[PDB]
């Protein structure tokens, strides 16, 4: 194939770690530790195999640190791609399990970094599509990797999971054929700076999904705002009200949510 | 033990139901605190519906159960508070609702542990039938009502889930009811961690007013028209669509838009009776307050005429599915 192929024999699967509807994450080793994502798919069409080497192609064009390192890639017995291994959690289980007393300073340079991975990504033409905290990594707890975008080829193909929390409301209501953008990735990353800024994720008093899909998309319900951090820098706050906004063309792009971090950096 | 048993006789049940809820206690009784260790996989009976769902044995007793994977990150303090709200189910014996067995925590995963039925669910069912007879659809609107009503009177509480893949049925002719809210921290978790291709909400529901066991009538109306034809249908079947079922897709947010803004569905006429349609009529009211409620649909003429008519339900299942 190409030179990122890696034979099964190579690597041993230890721990089981995560395990979505699309596929399961396991812990392995493959010269030190390493992560694969194995797909649920025993007969992969003519069709499906394509689609994951052109999202295996889209994965070799990114070299960031705040970018989770792709390293190779798997297609003859199963297809799974494997990348490296993060030693800290996702994003979601500091902020929502195990609840870590991160300090203010540490919640601006998560997002500061997340928006540089983000960048990184659109100046690559790449669309994430699905960011979550679930798919920010703290590799040691001090950098962030983003992951799990790619493999929106594969994933389109009653009740599976996923989220509807992090979806900008052009995604939500489906109308355009793609209403995937630089801005509904925004709206994702506003909602994941509403995370960092609260400690809590959004709609947390409406308990009912297709309430939650309802009520975004007709521009009823958008996250709470008074439920920010005191110590929450007030140009943070203007931030995550920009980056959520419902109009889709109202939103900052990457250049400017990075510049408005680091201004406010500079205490 | 027998504290369960004595609410057993608080219920109005008959010969052959007393027969089997009393056998079901004893084997509640074979079983102690379940682990992932205690079990042996046997088949795979279901993917969707929130988790993946196993028949399986229990080794110690030798029992066979289906056991619900649901996969979910919460903090430690809401995972004992889930297994703790859902003990409830202990306590719910009835002939309309699906045992419990115990329910605990490993891995990344609640699981669940509650009876089997070789059955399946009605949605298993239906892709097997094609339509479903109306004669049996009143065999089950019955079970429905009475499951909604030993729910609200026994424990107050509402099903919040009605849908064709939550009422299952045995080789026995038992249909019963599943995956109804005991937990109200299972309820917050499981939206935040999954997503729905189809709806059967009410119209109230969807838009944030004050909610009752009336949506679960307007599920259990939504169901019922899902089953007689053979197609969900909130985007109403096409002029050609209803000419290739009898003879002589939308995303999740249009389908909510439509059963906000659109007038209810129907059941099409002349292929079925006029009590039936009037009956789904009743069920799908979009006001709650003018849609008929539990006691005027056990005294609907649909339900009467249906609870009379002998109908070999058992006999038709294990014709239709093997
Ligand atoms: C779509 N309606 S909603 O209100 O938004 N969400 C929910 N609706 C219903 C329910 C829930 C949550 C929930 C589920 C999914 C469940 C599944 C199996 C189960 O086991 C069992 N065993 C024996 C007999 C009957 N059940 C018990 C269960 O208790 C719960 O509280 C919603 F999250
Ligand atoms: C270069 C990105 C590849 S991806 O976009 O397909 N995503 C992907 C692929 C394979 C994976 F294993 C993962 C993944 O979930 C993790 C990668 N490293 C990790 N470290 C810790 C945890 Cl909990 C999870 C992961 C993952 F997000």
């Amino acid at each position: 194939s190409d030179d990122w192929e890696i034979e099964a024999s190579e690597v041993m699967l230890s721990t089981r770690i995560g395990s979505g509807s699309f596929g399961t994450v396991y812990k392995g080793k493959w010269h030190g530790d390493v992560a694969v994502k194995i797909l649920k798919v025993v007969d992969p069409t003519p069709e499906q195999f394509q689609a994951f080497r052109n999202e295996v192609a889209v994965l070799r064009k990114t070299r960031h640190v705040n970018i989770l390192l792709f390293m190779g890639y798997m297609t003859k017995d199963n297809l799974a791609i494997v990348t490296q291994w993060c030693e800290g959690s996702s994003l979601y289980k500091h902020l929502h399990v195990q609840e870590t007393k991160f300090q203010m300073f540490q919640l601006i340079d998560i997002a500061r970094q997340t928006a540089q991975g983000m960048d990184y990504l659109h100046a690559k033409n790449i669309i994430h599509r699905d960011m979550k905290s679930n798919n920010i990594f703290l590799h040691e707890g001090l950098t962030v990797k983003i992951g799990d975008f790619g493999l929106a080829t594969v994933k389109s193909r009653e009740q599976p999971t996923g989220s509807v929390l992090w979806m900008a409301p052009e995604v939500i209501r489906m109308q355009d054929n793609n209403p995937f953008s630089f801005q509904s990735d925004v709206y994702s990353y506003g909602i994941v700076l509403y995370e960092l800024m609260t400690g809590e994720l959004p709609y947390s008093h409406i308990n009912n999904r297709d309430q939650i899909i309802f009520m975004v998309g007709r521009g009823y319900a958008s996250p709470d705002l008074s439920k920010l951090y005191k110590n929450c820098p007030k140009a943070m706050k203007r931030l995550v009200a920009d980056c959520v906004k419902k109009v889709k063309e109202e939103r900052p792009l990457f250049p400017q949510i990075l510049s408005s971090i680091e201004l406010l950096q500079h205490s | 033990l027998e504290a369960l048993q004595k609410k057993l006789e608080e219920l109005e049940l008959d010969e052959q139901q007393r027969k089997r809820l009393e056998a079901f206690l004893t084997q509640k009784q074979k079983v102690g605190e379940l682990k992932d260790d205690d079990f042996e996989k046997i088949s795979e009976l279901g993917a969707g519906n929130g988790g993946v769902v196993f028949k399986v044995s229990h080794k110690p007793s030798g029992l066979v159960m289906a056991r619900k994977l649901i996969h979910l990150e919460i903090k430690p303090a809401i995972r004992n508070q889930i297994i703790r709200e859902l003990q409830v189910l202990h306590e719910c014996n009835s002939p309309y609702i699906v045992g419990f067995y115990g329910a605990f925590y490993s891995d990344g995963e609640i699981s669940i542990c509650m009876e089997h039925m070789d059955g399946g669910s009605l949605d298993q069912v239906l892709k097997k039938a094609g339509r479903i007879p109306e004669q049996i659809l009143g065999k089950v609107s019955i079970a429905v009502i009475k499951g909604l009503t030993y729910l609200r009177e026994k424990h107050k509480i509402m099903h919040r889930d009605v849908k064709p893949s939550n009422i299952l049925v045995n080789s026995r002719g038992e249909i019963k009811l599943c995956d109804f809210g005991v937990s109200g921290q299972l309820i917050d978790a499981m939206a935040n961690a999954f997503v729905g291709t189809r709806s059967y909400m009410s119209p109230e529901r969807l838009q944030g007013t004050h909610y009752s066991v009336q949506s679960d009538i307007w599920s259990m109306g939504l169901s019922l028209v899902e089953m007689a034809v053979g197609r969900y249908p909130i985007p109403p079947p096409d002029a050609k669509e209803l000419e290739l079922m009898f003879g002589c897709p939308m995303a999740i947010f249009e389908l909510l838009d439509y059963i906000v803004n659109e007038p209810p569905p129907k059941l099409p006429s002349g292929v079925f009776s006029l009590e039936f349609q009037d009956f789904v009529n009743k069920c799908l009211i979009k006001n709650p307050a003018e849609r008929a409620d539990l006691k005027q649909l056990m005294v609907h003429a649909f339900i009467k005429r249906s609870d009379a008519e002998e109908v070999d339900f058992a006999g038709w299942l294990c014709s239709t599915i093997g």
